[PDB]
């Protein structure tokens, strides 16, 4: 009876995903003061459908100087991962109750890196090239920020086991009690999945295509995908371990609403993250992590350690 | 501009400055596209007397 | 006069400090510039409908070029040829013979309509004001050879784009 | 309070626009559903409208006929499809509808104006209007001597 | 270390279509030098043929043409700016600010006739006259343009990320600057004290009161408060004029340099005649050269025309603000990032068709 | 039948094909500026499911504006020869229509289409956001009235 | 106005909101009525093991209580 889960999971985030597209193109225009897409259906939400298709019935090119193998690869895993990266989410019941759940999302978010490497190499591009390995060096530099504040919040969680959370924070926010490191949980994520005031990884007019670089219709819609994908999903960490809401088992659809209203608006803020603030540069880029941020991880990181045996409130890990 | 009073409260408090009075785009107070004729002066040497061009 | 718009000393007293200290960490000129974004997004966006509205213009645009005539029916252009001389691009072209009673209309008249930059000049130019440039902007192709104009199109323009033009010049020839 | 006037406004939309299946045209014909006062109708089937609360640029507009000079248009809206007299107010380049100050009587104006033509059988060809020059000969007819 | 630019992507004939064309026939090209700042050209190039006639404008004329070069002025440092933020990131300042520019555009077809290429300053005096309700269109769009401003001020300024990447990025000594060529604002950025508009008040400049924005050390920054000065500045020029207008003329009472009116052309001969000799060769600007420059609102415009004595030019080159502030890039980018490189053209104003000449 | 069949699938591609039209503005003159005027908060571009892009891999209508030298005529050429199928290049303004008022000039090559194969030219100096705009509904309708599967079923 | 967002942001939410739904539903069909019995450690999934083996049917979804011992 299962496959049905597995296909009742998959294609809505497909098209939550599509959607953002059309919710972002358009969050951005009121943003700065415009419409966007409204001519194409009712309030353009056929727009995503002209689109997406649009971009698998356009001639997909192959580079000359393109390694097929890798530039058929780079898309795949990218998408492959995403996917699979969304079965272990407390949401109600969640898909796959991995005890060590959050190790699994830290695993997989640590292999999209070699989506943006090999295609960055593959294209064998000088633009490419140079996109890449600055792309990649920011990504993973993120990485120890986004694991230590991660292992600051669930040691009063008890384990990483992904539905106990909503065991944890059940009287409160999980913020209000980590608010030093929800922003700074929060900024890192923007690092990671590439997006404005961190869009260093696409510079529509500096790097032209970022990554993506030579991505036309086929692969790119999956990167382009792939990156909406993650945007999505990272609320959803967030709106887990942050803000959350109550599981009364006769009900699951109140944690559903709940869960999904905090994953949309934590979603336009993202959008909305992306209209005012100026993209930064490489330097400080790195700057602010290593310099800025990875003092203030560790320092709270101590205080979080030793906080519940201050105190006597450890969690229990079962 | 047309929106009611607490959304209103929302952009003016988010903004912190009055921009209901100061709205951004046009309304009624532009002047009417259908003017009245004009009637241009003459020039400073329209004069039909002791005016040549040497002068 | 002059004016500086840089030099400023910031104050440095604990508060003064706590202030900026609390700037950087708890992110308020940021969240400022988040602030008035929010007061963007709730508000009427300033998008003209097209082809359903139309940006205002005035009573002075230039832009297709229609030959007009007279009340009676007679062409306006007198072949007087002072259009070419100040045509800045050279676009227009003009060249008249006798016609059968006498009167002299150009044998051609072709503004090569992908030449001019719709100066006014040559409306300024005209001593009976036959080539005017009409209010549409609306006449896009796909070949490069419409584009280029003659005298039966320019004097189809005149005919089709007749009542406009003639209110506006008449609204505003007080000016000229 | 302010909340119910404003659906009140949204359903007074479909009233304005003759039920459902009238708005549910414009929304998607026009993509613009809004409720203004007739100010005129052409000879064509294009209703215009015009609504002083709305900001300059939107304080007129029209939605256009679905039948002129023989191209069948309902998403095929266009922006020379506007006759010349109404082509004034529709820009706001003059605050008289045609409807109420017509156009000065001529002869030569053209009945019926014309839609954007190109890329169609009727679309415009450049050619030279000058006769000839240098004319030639012609002999009397036998060839060779 | 090393960055010279490899420009002529829009290298154009500009002078060397000038000498075969006549004055008036000329006034197009200043008009689309630049296409970016249209109506200042036509400052210069008026300028500049006036004082070859030994002519002046009318009074009101003058008052006009300061009106809407100032109107420009605006026009120029909303988009340097704005597109900095294009550059830096910021995607939603230059969307709110330039539906603003749609008014000031808007005022250029109610004047002109077209919408940019105006066409509108001439030798001589303005061609025509401003439509009765014009300016009170000015006044209603500049009581909110302040507003507007602001929003840009909020959010494109103290943004600590905007701040860094125009800080410190990039900066230019005293002398340095200077001997460059660098003029108007670019100096004005890096300290310098001098200005067009009051060291050589050209048109009806000595009657209007504003304060030239000078700086700190001379940054991507400091030259960014310069211009945004500029504008609130640019907004007492417009008001002063505004509340000046005097009941004059349009154009000067020369007919010999000057077209008739239309109502005289069709009844007197002179007008008739005049009319057409200037419009089949023009007047005849005595021999000469002259270099009159004015503030334009990127640097220092000016025109180097020469006269043959004749009804056209003989050789135009022009001072192109854009051209001696690029010629600054080499020394300007000493020591900086790659990513940075397209900011340091956004604290300057390169502005492809105009660098080349 | 068949000939139904592929005339609703033609009309399928050919409603995303006028939708998501993806420009290349390739405008370098004051061409370019009165471009994002139909890029404006006044005239949307976005409105009509298009968003400026760049990356020429992803796009499909080249607009191609302001003043065409000898000098950006390789470039030119070369990133046209990059666009991917389907594309199509729209000639704004009088120079790059047909060389315009920079015509006889010694470094303008008169008109664009001696470059790339136009598809729409729109006429102008500079061209009214308005009427560039039109150009693109003529363009969107001109995709409208394509027989690609026709073609290729009645080959 | 702004309103015209939440039609996009409408099958946003619903279509987010049916993973959540359904993976609880059928977990509620499969397992009997009641969710889905989790086993973290060795001790909940030795357990099912009982219950499976208990119930006869071997399902461990199904509860035999008082009335089946004797
Ligand atoms: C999220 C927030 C709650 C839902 C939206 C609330 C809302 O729109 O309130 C009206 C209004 C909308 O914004 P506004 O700028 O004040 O509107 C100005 C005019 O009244 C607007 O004047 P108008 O002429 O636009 O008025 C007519 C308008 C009136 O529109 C409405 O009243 C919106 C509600 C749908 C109808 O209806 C239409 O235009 C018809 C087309 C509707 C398009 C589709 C709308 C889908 C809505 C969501 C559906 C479910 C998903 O907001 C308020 O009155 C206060 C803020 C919202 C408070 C919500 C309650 C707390
Ligand atoms: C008993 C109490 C124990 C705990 C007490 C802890 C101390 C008190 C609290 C301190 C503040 C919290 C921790 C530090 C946070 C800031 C870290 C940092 O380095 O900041 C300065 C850093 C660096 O600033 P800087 O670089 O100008 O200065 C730092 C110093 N130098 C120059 C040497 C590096 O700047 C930023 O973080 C700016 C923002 C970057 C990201 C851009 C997007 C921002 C979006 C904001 C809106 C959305 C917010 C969402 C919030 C979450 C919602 C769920
Ligand atoms: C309550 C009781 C304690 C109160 C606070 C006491 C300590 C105060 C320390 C003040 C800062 C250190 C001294 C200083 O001013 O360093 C400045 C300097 C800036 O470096 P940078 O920004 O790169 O610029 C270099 C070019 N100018 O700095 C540097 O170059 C060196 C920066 C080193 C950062 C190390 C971070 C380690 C992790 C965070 C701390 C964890 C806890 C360590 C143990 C603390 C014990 C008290
Ligand atoms: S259009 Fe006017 S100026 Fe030109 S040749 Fe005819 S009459 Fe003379
Ligand atoms: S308006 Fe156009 S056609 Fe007339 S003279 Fe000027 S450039 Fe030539
Ligand atoms: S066609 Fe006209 S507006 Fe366009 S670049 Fe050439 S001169 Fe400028």
């Amino acid at each position: 009876m299962f496959m049905i889960n597995i296909l009742s999971l998959i294609i809505p985030i497909l098209l939550a995903v599509a959607f953002l597209t059309l919710v972002e193109r358009k969050v951005l225009g009121y943003m700065q003061l415009r419409k966007g897409p409204n001519v194409v259906g009712p309030y353009g939400l056929l727009q995503p459908i002209a689109d997406a298709l649009k971009l698998v019935t356009k001639e997909p090119l192959r580079p000359g100087t393109s390694s097929i193998s890798m530039f058929i690869i780079a898309p795949i895993l990218g998408l492959s991962l995403a996917l699979t990266m969304w079965v272990p989410l407390p949401m109600p019941y969640p898909l796959i109750n991995m005890n060590l759940g959050v190790l699994f999302m830290l695993a997989m978010s640590s292999l999209a890196v070699y989506s943006i490497l090999w295609s960055g190499w593959a294209s064998n591009s000088k633009y490419a090239l140079i996109g890449a390995l600055r792309a990649v060096a920011q990504t993973i530099s993120y990485e120890v920020t986004l694991a230590i504040i991660l292992l600051s919040v669930l040691l009063m969680n008890g384990s990483y086991t992904l539905s106990t959370l909503i065991t944890t924070q059940e009287h409160i926010w999980m913020i209000f009690t980590s608010w030093p490191l929800a922003m700074m949980w929060f900024i890192s994520t923007l690092a990671e999945t590439n997006r404005a005031p961190f869009d260093l990884t696409e510079g529509e007019s500096e790097l032209v295509s970022g990554f993506n670089v030579e991505y036309a219709a086929g692969p790119f819609a999956m990167f382009f995908m792939a990156e909406y994908a993650n945007i999505i999903m990272m609320n959803a960490f967030t709106a887990i371990l942050f803000l959350g809401a109550s599981h009364d088992p006769h009900t699951p659809e109140l944690y559903t609403i709940n869960f999904v209203l905090k994953t949309l608006a934590l979603t336009i803020t993202f959008l909305w993250i992306r209209a005012s603030y100026p993209r930064f540069r490489y330097d400080q880029l790195m700057h602010l992590l290593w310099k800025s941020f990875l003092p203030l991880t560790l320092a709270l990181c101590m205080w979080h350690i030793s906080l519940p045996i201050m105190t006597a409130s450890i969690p229990p890990q079962s | 501009a047309s929106a009611t009073r607490v959304i209103q409260l929302l952009r003016n408090w988010a903004s912190g400055r009055d921009l209901q009075a100061k709205l951004q785009l046009r309304y009624q107070e532009i002047s009417k596209r259908t003017q009245p004729p004009p009637k241009l002066p003459v020039g400073p040497s329209h004069k039909l007397s002791n005016n040549y061009y040497c002068t | 006069t002059y004016k500086f718009v840089n030099m400023r000393e910031p104050s440095m007293d604990m508060k003064s400090v706590t202030d900026r200290a609390a700037q950087t960490l708890l992110w308020t000129e940021l969240v400022r510039g988040l602030g008035m974004t929010l007061s963007y997004l709730f508000r009427e966006p300033a998008t003209i409908n097209y082809p359903f509205e139309k940006g205002p213009l005035s009573p002075r645009f230039r832009g297709e070029h229609a030959l007009r005539r007279y009340p009676s029916g007679e062409e306006r252009c007198i072949a007087c040829k002072l259009c070419e001389a100040v045509c800045p691009a050279q676009a227009i072209t003009i060249e008249a013979e006798p016609r059968a009673d006498g009167s002299r209309r150009t044998t051609r008249y072709d503004i090569d309509m992908t030449k001019c930059i719709y100066c006014g000049f040559c409306q300024e130019a005209c001593p009976v004001d036959a080539i005017v440039e009409g209010p549409n902007f609306e006449f896009s192709t796909e070949t490069h050879e419409e584009l280029l104009y003659n005298k039966e199109k320019l004097l189809n323009n005149g005919d089709k784009w007749e009542a406009e033009i003639a209110a506006n010049i008449q609204a505003d020839y007080l000016y000229r | 309070m302010e909340l119910v006037q404003v659906l009140r406004r949204g359903l007074q939309q479909v009233s304005g626009h003759g039920g459902l299946r009238g708005y549910l045209r414009v929304l998607f014909r026009a993509n613009d559903v809004r409720v203004g006062t007739l100010v005129g109708e052409d000879k064509y089937g294009n209703k215009y409208y015009e609504d002083n609360k709305q900001f300059f640029g939107r304080h007129r507009w029209v939605i256009y006929t679905t039948e002129m000079n023989g191209r069948d248009t309902f998403w095929d809206v266009d922006g020379s499809m506007v006759p010349p007299e109404w082509h004034r107010w529709l820009h706001c380049m003059t605050d008289d509808p045609p409807t109420t100050k017509p156009p000065t009587a001529r002869k030569y104006i053209w009945t019926n104006h014309k839609f954007n033509v190109s890329g169609t059988p009727q679309q415009y060809v450049p050619y030279s209007t000058t006769r000839k020059k240098i004319q030639e000969w012609v002999p009397p007819s036998t060839p060779y001597k | 270390r090393k960055c010279d630019p490899h420009i002529g992507l829009l290298h154009r004939g500009t002078e060397k279509l000038i000498e075969y064309k006549t004055y008036l026939q000329a006034l197009p090209y200043f008009d689309r030098l630049d296409y970016v700042s249209m109506m200042c050209n036509e400052q210069a190039y008026s300028l500049a043929v006036e004082k070859l006639l030994n002519i002046q404008p009318p009074p009101r004329a003058q008052w006009i043409r300061v009106l809407f070069g100032e109107i420009t002025r605006l026009l120029n440092h909303i988009m340097a700016v704005t597109t900095h933020a294009l550059d830096i990131g910021a995607m939603t300042p230059f969307f709110w600010m330039f539906e603003e520019r749609e008014k000031m555009f808007e005022f250029y077809e109610r004047v002109s006739g077209a919408r940019m290429h105006a066409a509108y300053i001439r030798p001589g005096g303005v061609h025509q006259d401003l439509p009765l309700g014009l300016l009170d269109d000015i006044y209603e769009f500049s009581k909110n343009f302040s507003f507007r401003i602001d929003e840009l001020e909020e959010m494109l300024t103290n943004n600590r990320i905007w701040r860094n990447r125009t800080v410190d990025i990039g900066v230019v000594t005293a002398e340095d600057a200077l001997n460059y060529g660098f003029s108007g604002v670019m100096l004005r950025g890096s300290g310098i004290q001098w200005d067009l508009r009051k060291t050589q008040p050209y048109d009806v400049y000595d009657q209007v009161e504003f304060d030239v924005p000078i700086g700190s050390r001379g940054d991507c920054y400091d030259r960014y408060l310069c211009r945004v000065e500029e504008m609130r500045q640019s907004l007492r020029i417009i008001s002063q004029c505004l509340n000046k207008m005097p009941p004059g003329e349009i154009k000067v009472d020369d007919a010999k340099v000057s077209p008739p009116k239309r109502a005289e052309m069709k009844t007197s001969m002179e007008s008739l005649i005049h009319h057409f000799k200037l419009y089949t060769e023009g007047y005849q600007v005595p021999p000469g050269a002259t270099y009159t420059a004015i503030e334009a609102p990127k640097g220092e415009f000016g025109v180097y025309l020469v006269s043959d004595g004749s009804s056209r030019p003989y050789r135009c080159k022009i001072k192109a603000p854009g051209f001696a502030h690029l010629a600054g890039l080499d020394k300007m980018s000493k020591g900086h990032m790659l990513a940075d490189v397209v900011a340091i053209i956004g604290t300057q104003d390169i502005v492809f068709g105009e660098v080349d000449r | 039948r068949g000939e139904y069949v592929v005339a609703k699938l033609d009309d399928l591609v050919n409603w995303a094909r006028r939708s998501s039209l993806w420009p290349m503005t390739f405008g370098l003159a004051c061409c370019a500026v009165e471009m994002m005027h139909m890029a404006a908060p006044r005239y949307d571009m976005d409105r009509f499911g298009v968003v400026f892009r760049a990356s020429p891999r992803q796009s499909d209508v080249m607009i191609v504006a302001g003043t065409l030298t000898n000098k950006m005529a390789p470039a030119l050429r070369k990133v046209y020869d990059q666009m991917p199928e389907p594309r199509y290049v729209v000639s704004m303004g009088s120079c790059a229509n047909g060389g315009g008022y920079y015509h006889y000039s010694y470094s303008v090559v008169r008109g664009c289409d001696r470059i790339v194969p136009v598809d729409i030219y729109v006429p102008g100096c500079p061209p009214t956001a308005e009427a560039l705009l039109y150009g693109i509904l003529q363009l969107q309708r001109k995709i409208k009235r394509e027989k690609r599967l026709r073609i290729w079923y009645r080959r | 106005m702004w309103f015209e967002i939440l039609p996009g942001i409408a099958v946003m939410a619903a279509c987010l909101f049916i993973p959540g739904m359904a993976t609880a539903h059928i977990h509620k069909f499969t397992n009997g009525g009641k969710e889905k019995r989790v086993a973290h450690f060795s001790y909940q999934w030795n357990l099912m093991e009982r219950d499976r083996c208990i119930s006869g049917v071997n399902r461990y979804h199904v509860t035999k209580g008082l009335e089946n011992i004797d």
